[PDB]
């Protein structure tokens, strides 16, 4: 992948043409190289969705609403 | 007790120092006696003492 990358990048130095075939390789090399490196992310819950009453939620505990993404921002800073 | 206060353009005091709580009292304590004594003999209450109260 990189190295027919690089040459596709350097072909036009020497002032000439990348043929069909190269270009089909060089694809071919680099899509195998993004699949290789790929992550797809999960949506998670929004933060105010309630959690069922089957989860058996309790007090000193933040289990009655889902967890988002706390603020953390605490304190003086704050303010 | 006394108290300082801060003064800040968005009420940030993360760098700045609170106050501290110092406690102070004030003693006071016992004097001396203030002690008043006579006597006397037998033969000058018997004779020469008179109007004694």
């Amino acid at each position: 992948a990189v190295g027919y990358q690089l040459l596709l990048r350097m072909l036009s130095d020497y002032s000439l043409e990348p043929t069909p075939q190269v270009l089909s390789n060089a694809q071919r090399s680099y899509d195998a190289l993004m699949t290789d490196t790929l992550v797809v992310p999960s949506m998670r819950r929004r933060g105010d969705f309630p959690v069922g009453q089957g989860n058996k939620y309790d007090v000193f505990t933040s289990d009655r609403y889902y967890p988002g993404d706390l603020p953390l921002i605490d304190g003086d800073i704050p303010n | 007790h006394q108290f300082s206060s801060l003064r800040t353009p968005t009420g940030d005091i993360s760098g700045q120092n609170k106050n501290n709580l110092i406690s102070g009292k004030a003693t006071g304590r016992v004097g001396n006696y203030i002690t008043v004594a006579v006597e006397y003999q037998q033969l000058e209450e018997a004779i020469k003492l008179n109007q004694l109260e």
